[PDB]
């Protein structure tokens, strides 16, 4: 049986995982107050 | 140099301990720490 | 050919990934159910009369216990060596709180592992083998019938026989060396003996095989890239391993052969743990270890004590303690 | 050439019992460890150190003779023959148990020489040093074990004493007082020796039941040539049993003999660890959850209280021989006990 | 001011000075005999 | 190979040894059982003999109970002995 | 919470078995 | 052609001989009665 | 005292016994 | 490599690599302080211990 | 402050397991080229 | 229960019966070298 | 039961920090 | 400019799956502990 | 523990500026 032809590789840029941290950064500091209540 | 058999001095020295562990087991019954 | 000549031969069949067999018809079902009921049990299962006086212990994780403290406890004492099938209760809330699950795991995960064992000699056969690794096996699997079933059967009940539990096992070690002086007993000493020289030896092939490792690797990568699976040759060198230990001890204390050395790995622990098991299988009956108390005497007639009667002491405080409720008369004969 | 170098070559000559500069060190203190043992369990007393009889001459046999820890009073004395104790009188030396610090440090250093030795002999042969390596496990033990655990106590007197049932009775101490059981680097140490001992035993079975043909004779112990290029049993019908048997299975012939020194000699690492935390009472004793439950719950009962009900049996019916120096005077009514036993 | 003790540690320290020497002159004494040759 | 030295199955199965070791055997031997049965090794090593444990009508041990008294202590309790 | 986290523990060690046997790096003769 | 003493030599009496003085000396203890 | 000397008598006879015996062979011992 | 001011007037002080005395050099004086040094742990073990008991030192808190 | 017990496991998790698989995705990037 | 105990019986049964045919089905001839 | 609340916070870190570690790790090295 | 110290780390399947098992067993082992 | 949590994260974002702005994807000209 052949190997699965439609695997592709997934890739995120450095300003991609620097804008994902600062969001969820961010997000947990808002939330958080809230969260504790 | 070999002019002893080793058969016959393996025999000898073993029934040398033997004698000498008999004797210790004789004395687990015998005298100090006898419980007796 | 036909349907049962297709089927013995998936049965039999080498390329299945895990392989099957005929032992493997019965260890398959009955490891299933063992390991079911357990983590169930062992989870939820409420607490049980395990020495029959009406004093339930509590030894799942819902009923306030920990991985270590948590057991399946054996069954109750009320029933001793009575067969207690979920279908003898008259209800599963009975069989629970007189410990069934218990009798239920033991039971399939004696079979179990003693086809496990038939198992390993059955597919040594297939692969064209030497078929003695099940002998190995039969160590550790003696060990498992001695603390659940042959010590239940000498001393008359399963409330008897091990717990399944991390604090369960320390329980029936130390009420075992209160009624059996199990220190004191020379196939306990040679079980030991056969442990730690099992470590001891395992290290030393390990750190002498590793000593000689042929360099074919470079320092940035792990050393293991140097043998490569199936390979011709062997990736370390004997001659020099017997070159060093022969010379750290002297050069007949160290072994030269191959396959005398391995015979010699093998046959220390497994020899070992065999006695250590018929240990267990003989202090079932009661034949307990070496006693020694009070006997030393001086002229007069005083007890001079020895480390055996500082022993003793101990023992005492595991004797009158244990199972503090379930003796009535002085004697504590099973 | 140098008297130094001289000296070198004969220290490093092939003979029956390699030496070495290591050997300085390793054949006097190991034969003196050996030696101030035979001659303390065949001769000496532990009379007046602990109330008991430990030497052959005093009627005991293998299991029961020991060289017993010093007395409490000592404090952790070094109880030199030359010092302010004994005075230089061998026999009062003797009494007061100097050949036990005598054999815990003669034995400590002779350890040292052993492992000196086995990184001197690599050296020499060639090969890697990593037996030198494994053995640091059985170094760390006796450190903890002889020298740490007793210099936190109050004395050399809770250290072991150097006999079989001497031993079981440390054994036996720990479980009522520290509840050694319960503790995880004691746990992850039984994980490493039994899994040690299991390692032993299924590679030593392994390579004896997937042997080639190289002989044709029935005793396969022939059939084998040191200076052989070739694997003498089979890696590959080797990994194919086990990884149909159990799932997995070893491939690499380098990684299992490294697991083979790593694992026991880990967890020997481990218990160490917990052993020093014992030096300071620093237990795994209790669960505080279990102990507010059951304070509070008298039908809540566990293994883990069970275990301590014989924890207290063991501290109460033992200490008063066992720790003679402190006069404990336990009338029979304080004696904790159940029912009818 | 010279204490009992210290008149042991003096000893124990002759003592030990003299064990390592008989040692070495003992050990160098035999290595300048028993050569190796080359 | 061989370190040099003169090989042990050689050695004991040579007259020449037996000789020499038929007599500091057994001789070795009974200067251990004299050590014993003269007494010494008690007086050496300071080992109670069997009458010498306790006085003939106490019952406590004689535990050392300090650190630099202590060779005086245990020389006080073998007065009291008498 | 501790009965939740002892379970999912074990339980995710149950799961690594499964991945460990079935999609193994396959030993190969090279 | 051989030595007689030698380093080996010294290893073997160092042990055997009080060995056999120790085995001496417990053999006698057998017969101490109380 | 006297026991001194009969511990070591039969320890002095095996030493002198096998210094006797062993004495020209050992006088080899000369390079 | 990149010269800076500060490495310039270092530069001398991490020049010698591998420059040796020869021989065996001051290993004799070295092994006369060792020696020294060990007897001189021994007698602060000692004093600590209590095995080795001087005048006017009392190894207590009363002190 | 009586506070919400939970809500720092809550913090905690809600950092990490986002910010774990952005770093996973990130590090096996730089691995290609 | 008793349609418990009844059924554990069969499939007992069932499977005691598979381990003792098939090792009767020519369990000697199953093994890469000689078919007897 | 009334043990500690800080146990599930050390016990989920205990597991999370050094599994992702490994994860990490293993992830690039597949991706050359 | 680029450090040629550098170098490319690796962690196989089986070192995974290993690592991760240590971890989890380690976790199973100490929680108890840990909720007292 | 609130008061730590809270700051820990102002100090996270404040390392991950750092990092944004010194150790950036370096643009580059087509
Ligand atoms: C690894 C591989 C290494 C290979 C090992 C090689 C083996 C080397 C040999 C080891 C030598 C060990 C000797 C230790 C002697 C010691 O400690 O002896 C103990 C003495 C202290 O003496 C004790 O002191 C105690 C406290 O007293 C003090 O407190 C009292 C208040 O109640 C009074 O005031 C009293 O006068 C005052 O002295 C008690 O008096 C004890 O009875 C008395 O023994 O210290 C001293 O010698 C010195 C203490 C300074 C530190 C020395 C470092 C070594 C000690 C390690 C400790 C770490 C472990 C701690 C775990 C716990
Ligand atoms: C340093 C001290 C010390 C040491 C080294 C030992 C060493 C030992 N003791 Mg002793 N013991 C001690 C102190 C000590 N003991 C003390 C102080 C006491 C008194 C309190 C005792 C009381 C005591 C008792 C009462 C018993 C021991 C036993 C043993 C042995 C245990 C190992 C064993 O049974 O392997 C044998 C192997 C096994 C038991 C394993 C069988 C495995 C089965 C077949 C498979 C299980 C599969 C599993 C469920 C699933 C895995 C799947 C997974 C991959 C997912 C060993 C010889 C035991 C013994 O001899 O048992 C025979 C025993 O019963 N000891
Ligand atoms: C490797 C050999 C060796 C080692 C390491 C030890 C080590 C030890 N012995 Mg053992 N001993 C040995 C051989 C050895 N012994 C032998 C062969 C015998 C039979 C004679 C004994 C008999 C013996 C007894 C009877 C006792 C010991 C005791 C001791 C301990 C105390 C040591 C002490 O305070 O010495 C102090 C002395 C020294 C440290 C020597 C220092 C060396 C010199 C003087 C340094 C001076 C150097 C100088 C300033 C600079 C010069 C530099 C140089 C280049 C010239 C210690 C654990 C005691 C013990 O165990 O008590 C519990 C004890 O009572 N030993
Ligand atoms: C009780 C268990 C036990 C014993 C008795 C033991 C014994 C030994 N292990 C050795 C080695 C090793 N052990 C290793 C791993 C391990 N060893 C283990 C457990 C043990 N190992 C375990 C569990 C492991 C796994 C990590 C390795 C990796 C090695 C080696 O390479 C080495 C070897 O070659 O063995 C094959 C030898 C060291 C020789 C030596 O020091 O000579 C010199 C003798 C000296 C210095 C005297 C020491 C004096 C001792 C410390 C105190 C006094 C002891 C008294 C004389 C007797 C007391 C008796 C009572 C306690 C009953 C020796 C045979
Ligand atoms: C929640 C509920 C329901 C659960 C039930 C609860 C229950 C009680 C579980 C509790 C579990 C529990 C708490 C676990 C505790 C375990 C514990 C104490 C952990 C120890 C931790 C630790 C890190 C200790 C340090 C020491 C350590 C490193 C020990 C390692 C031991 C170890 C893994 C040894 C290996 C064992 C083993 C089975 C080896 C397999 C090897 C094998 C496949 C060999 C076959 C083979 C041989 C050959 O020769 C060749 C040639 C080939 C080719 C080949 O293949
Ligand atoms: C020749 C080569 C030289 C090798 C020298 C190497 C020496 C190191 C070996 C250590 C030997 C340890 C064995 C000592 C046992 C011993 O002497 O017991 C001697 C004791 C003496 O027996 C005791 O004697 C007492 C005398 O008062 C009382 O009579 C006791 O009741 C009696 O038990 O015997 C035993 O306890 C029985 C034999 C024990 C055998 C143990 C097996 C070891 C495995
Ligand atoms: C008067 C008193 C009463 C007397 C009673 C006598 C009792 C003595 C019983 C003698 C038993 C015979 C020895 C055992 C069989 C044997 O020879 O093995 C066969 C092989 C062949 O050896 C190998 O021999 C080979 C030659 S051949 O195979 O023999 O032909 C050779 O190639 C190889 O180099 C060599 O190593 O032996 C070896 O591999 C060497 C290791 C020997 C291991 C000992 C046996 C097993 C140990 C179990 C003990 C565990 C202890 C428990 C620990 C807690
Ligand atoms: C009062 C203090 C007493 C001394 C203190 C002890 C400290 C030193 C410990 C060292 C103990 C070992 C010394 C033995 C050396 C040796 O055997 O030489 C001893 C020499 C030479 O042996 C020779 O033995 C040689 C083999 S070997 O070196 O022994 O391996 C051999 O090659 C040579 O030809 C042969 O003549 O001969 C004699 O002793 C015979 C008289
Ligand atoms: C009562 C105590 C136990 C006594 C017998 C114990 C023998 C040792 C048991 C070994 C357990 C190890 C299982 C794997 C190890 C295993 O495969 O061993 C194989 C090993 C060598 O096998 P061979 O096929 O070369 O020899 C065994 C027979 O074929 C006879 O040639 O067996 C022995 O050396 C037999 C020694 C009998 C001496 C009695
Ligand atoms: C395998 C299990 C091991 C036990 C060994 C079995 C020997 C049996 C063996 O396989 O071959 C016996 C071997 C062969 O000797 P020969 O070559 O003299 O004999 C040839 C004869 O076999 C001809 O028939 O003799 C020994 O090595 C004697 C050992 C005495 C050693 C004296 C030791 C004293 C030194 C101190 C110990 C060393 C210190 C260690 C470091 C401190
Ligand atoms: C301490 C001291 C010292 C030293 C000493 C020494 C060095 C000693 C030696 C000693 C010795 C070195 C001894 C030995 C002995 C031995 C013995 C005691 C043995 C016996 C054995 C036996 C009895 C066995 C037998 C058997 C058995 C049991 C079983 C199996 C088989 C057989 C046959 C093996 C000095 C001087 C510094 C002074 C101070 C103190
Ligand atoms: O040791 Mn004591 O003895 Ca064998 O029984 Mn009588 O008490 Mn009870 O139930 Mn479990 O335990
Ligand atoms: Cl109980
Ligand atoms: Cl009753
Ligand atoms: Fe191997």
């Amino acid at each position: 049986m052949e190997p699965n032809p439609n695997r592709q590789p997934v890739e995120l840029n450095r300003t991609s995982l620097y804008l994902g941290l600062l969001l969820i950064l961010v997000l947990a500091l808002l939330f958080s107050s809230y969260f504790f209540n | 140099g070999g002019r002893i058999p080793l058969w016959i001095v393996a025999t000898v020295a073993g029934m040398g301990v033997i004698v000498i562990v008999g004797l210790f087991f004789y004395g687990a019954y015998a005298g100090l720490g006898s419980s007796l | 050919a036909n349907l049962w000549e297709r089927f013995c031969n998936w049965v039999t069949s080498t390329d299945n990934r895990l392989y099957v067999g005929w032992f493997g018809v019965i260890m398959i079902p009955t490891l299933l159910a063992a390991t079911i009921c357990f983590v169930i049990a062992f989870i939820a299962a409420p607490p049980v009369d395990i020495d029959g006086i009406r004093e339930p212990v509590s030894g799942s994780l819902l009923y306030g216990n920990n991985i270590i403290t948590g057991a399946v406890v054996p069954s109750s004492n009320a029933i001793g060596l009575h067969f207690y099938p979920i279908w003898e209760a008259a209800s599963l809330d009975e069989w629970l709180y007189n410990g069934g699950p218990y009798q239920l795991i033991i039971f399939h995960f004696l079979l179990g592992a003693s086809c496990y064992m038939g198992r390993q000699w059955e597919l040594s056969y297939r692969l064209g083998m030497r078929p003695w690794i099940c002998v190995a096996y039969s160590a550790p699997l003696a060990s498992a019938f001695a603390v659940f079933l042959i010590y239940p059967i000498g001393q008359g009940s399963f409330s008897d026989g091990m717990p399944l539990g991390i604090s369960g096992t320390f329980n029936f070690m130390i009420v075992f060396q209160a009624e059996h002086n199990i220190l004191m007993h020379p196939f306990h000493q040679l079980g030991v003996a056969g442990v730690f020289g099992g470590a001891l030896f395992c290290a030393m092939h390990g750190s002498l095989v590793t000593s000689s490792l042929i360099r074919e690797t470079t320092e940035t990568e792990s050393a293991n890239y140097g043998y490569k699976f199936g390979q011709e040759e062997e990736t370390y060198n004997i001659v020099a391993a017997h070159g060093y230990f022969g010379r750290l001890i002297f050069q007949y204390a160290s072994f030269n052969n191959s396959r005398s050395l391995h015979f010699f790995l093998a046959a220390w622990p497994v020899v070992g743990v065999w006695f250590t098991a018929l240990g267990i299988s003989t202090m079932a009956f009661n034949l307990n270890g070496f006693n020694f108390n009070h006997s030393v005497i001086d002229a007069k007639g005083n007890v001079i004590n020895t480390w055996a009667d500082i022993i003793n002491r101990a023992n005492l405080g595991m004797e009158v303690m244990h199972e503090r409720n379930a003796h009535n008369f002085p004697l504590d004969l099973a | 050439r140098g008297w130094f170098d001289i000296l070198d070559d004969w220290l490093k000559r092939d003979r029956f019992v390699f030496v070495g500069w290591s050997g300085i060190l390793l054949f006097p203190c190991a034969y003196l460890a050996l030696g101030g043992w035979l001659t303390g369990t065949t001769f000496v007393t532990s009379w007046y150190t602990h109330g008991l009889a430990s030497s052959y001459l005093e009627g005991c046999n293998f299991l029961t003779v020991a060289v017993s820890t010093p007395a409490n009073s000592m404090g952790h004395s070094l109880l030199l023959l030359w010092g302010p104790e004994a005075q230089g009188d061998f026999t009062r030396w003797c009494q007061l148990g100097g050949l036990w610090t005598f054999i815990a440090l003669h034995g400590a250093f002779g350890l040292i020489g052993f492992m000196l030795r086995q990184f001197e002999i690599a050296r020499l042969v060639g090969v890697r040093p990593y037996n030198a390596i494994a053995f640091s496990a059985p170094i760390a033990v006796f450190v903890s074990v002889f020298l740490i655990y007793p210099l936190g106590q109050s004395s050399w007197f809770f250290a072991p004493s150097f006999g079989v049932a001497a031993i079981f009775r440390f054994l036996l101490f720990f479980q009522g007082f520290h509840n050694w059981t319960l503790n995880p680097f004691h746990m992850m140490g039984v994980a490493g020796v039994l899994g040690g001992a299991l390692l032993c035993a299924i590679h030593g079975a392994t390579v004896e039941n997937t042997l080639f043909q190289d002989g044709e004779g029935a005793s396969t112990f022939r059939a084998f040539n040191p200076t052989q290029a070739e694997e003498t049993y089979s890696m590959v019908t080797a990994n194919r049993f086990w990884s149909q048997i159990f799932g997995i299975a070893f491939s690499n012939k380098r990684w299992l003999h490294f697991f083979m020194l790593f694992v026991p000699v880990t967890g020997l690492w481990m218990s160490a660890i917990g052993v020093v935390g014992l030096a300071l009472n620093l237990r795994s004793y209790d669960f505080i959850s279990q102990e507010i439950r059951a304070a509070e719950d008298p039908e809540f009962e566990t293994f883990y209280t069970k275990n301590l009900l014989l924890n207290e049996g063991i501290r109460a019916w033992m200490a008063p021989q066992d720790q003679p120096h402190e006069n404990f005077v336990f009338p029979e009514e304080v004696l904790p006990r159940g029912n009818a036993l | 001011t010279i204490t009992p003790s210290l008149k042991g540690f003096f000893i124990g320290l002759l003592s030990g000075a003299v064990v390592l020497g008989l040692t070495f002159a003992v050990l160098i004494a035999i290595s300048q005999i028993d050569k190796v040759q080359r | 190979g061989t370190t040099g030295e003169r090989p042990f199955s050689d050695i004991i199965t040579s007259v020449r040894y037996w000789v020499i070791h038929s007599i500091t055997i057994p001789a070795l031997f009974i200067a251990g059982w004299l050590f014993v049965s003269t007494g010494l090794a008690y007086d050496v090593f300071g080992t109670p003999r069997p009458d010498s444990y306790y006085a003939q009508e106490q019952r406590s041990i004689p535990l050392v109970t300090d650190r630099f008294e202590a060779k005086q202590q245990v020389e006080t309790f073998l007065e009291q002995l008498k | 919470m501790e009965t939740i986290t002892y379970v999912f523990i074990f339980a995710c060690i149950i799961a690594l078995f499964f991945f460990a046997i079935f999609f193994r790096e396959p030993p190969r003769i090279t | 052609s051989y030595p007689i003493f030698t380093v080996r030599w010294v290893a073997v009496h160092t042990l055997a001989v009080p060995t056999i003085f120790f085995l001496g000396a417990i053999a006698a203890m057998q017969f101490i009665q109380r | 005292d006297w026991r001194v000397l009969v511990v070591l008598l039969p320890v002095l006879l095996a030493a002198g016994w096998a210094v006797r015996n062993i004495l020209p062979y050992a006088v080899k011992q000369v390079q | 490599a990149r010269r800076t001011w500060l490495g310039d007037i270092l530069r001398p002080l991490n020049s010698e690599y591998g420059k040796v005395a020869p021989g065996w050099g001051t290993t004799p004086l070295m092994a006369v302080f060792m020696g020294l040094f060990l007897v001189f742990l021994l007698i602060i073990l000692e004093i600590y211990n209590s095995t080795l008991i001087l005048d006017g030192v009392n190894v207590s808190w009363k002190a | 402050m009586e506070v919400n017990q939970l809500g720092l496991i809550a913090t905690a998790l809600f950092v990490l397991v986002p910010s774990v698989f952005l770093i996973i995705l990130y590090v096996q990037t730089e691995s290609q080229q | 229960m008793e349609t418990l105990k009844i059924t554990v019986y069969i499939v007992v049964t069932f499977f005691v019966l598979l381990f003792v045919f098939g090792f009767l089905s020519g369990d000697p001839a199953r093994n890469p070298k000689r078919k007897d």
